[PDB]
């Protein structure tokens, strides 16, 4: 039949694709993990920051908001619903304090 | 028999289609870092030509953007309850993160 | 009911969603 080895051939494909899934799930794991290492260099967190003049040349106009958090720190939006609508932004920080610069 | 031939070639694409975009995902974790390690690079040499002062001039990493326009009023709200913020607009806004700035700056 | 996002563990396209859900704001069915 048409039907049973377009199984037999697409089951015999799926391995293929998921060996290549596992791989992919190996590398991406530790490529995190290697980009955690880096961010936490001493020296490199001594250099990890952004100046005014790059925000301003990307990002034309308008009032900009910087807002600085520890790692970890979640960031929640709800839906712009009507009460005037809403719109916030909810920041839950647990390890520090948070900084916020205004762009000019 | 039918459907689990049906049932496989959904399950095909949806692998393929998975896979597809881990190896998007797994080259931009790679432009994250090179971003990273060039940001860092040219922060240094700034400063061999310079030190600017922490409060101002300066953001550190993680941070986000929000922007909105000139007429919106922004409020900061701390409440009672611990580890809270509140952020209000009467407008509509917008939020990046770092890792699209760093791409916009180049790296 | 809302969209959540990490500091420096959270994907791009989080922040994607978020600005286009308050872009559109309530859709309809």
């Amino acid at each position: 039949k048409e039907v049973i080895d377009r199984l037999r051939y697409l089951k015999a494909e799926i391995e293929d694709l998921e060996l290549k899934e596992r791989e992919l799930d190996q590398q991406k794991l530790w490529l995190q993990q290697s980009i955690k290492n880096v961010m936490d260099d001493s020296i490199n967190n001594r250099f990890s920051y952004v100046t005014h003049e790059d925000i301003c040349n990307c990002f034309n106009g308008d009032t900009l908001l910087a807002i600085q958090a520890p790692s970890g720190t979640q960031l929640e939006v709800p839906i712009p619903e009507m009460g005037q609508k809403k719109y916030q932004i909810n920041l839950k920080s647990h390890s520090g304090p948070i900084h916020v610069l205004l762009i000019n | 028999f039918a459907q689990e031939c049906q049932n496989l070639e959904v399950e095909r694409q949806r692998r393929l289609e998975r896979i597809k975009q881990k190896q998007s995902q797994l080259q931009e974790l790679i432009l994250q870092q090179i971003a990273f390690k060039n940001l860092v690079q040219r922060n240094r040499h700034a400063e061999q030509q310079a030190r600017p002062p922490p409060p101002n001039s300066v953001i550190h990493l993680p941070f986000i953007i929000v922007n909105t326009s000139k007429k919106t009023v922004i409020d900061c709200s701390i409440s009672n309850d611990k580890f809270e913020y509140l952020f209000n607009f009467d407008n509509t806004f917008e939020i990046h993160d770092d890792i699209e700035v760093l791409k916009r700056m180049g790296m | 009911s809302a969209l959540l996002y990490k500091f420096n563990g959270s994907p791009s396209k989080s922040l994607k969603d978020i600005n286009n859900m308050i872009r559109q704001g309530e859709q309809r069915t």
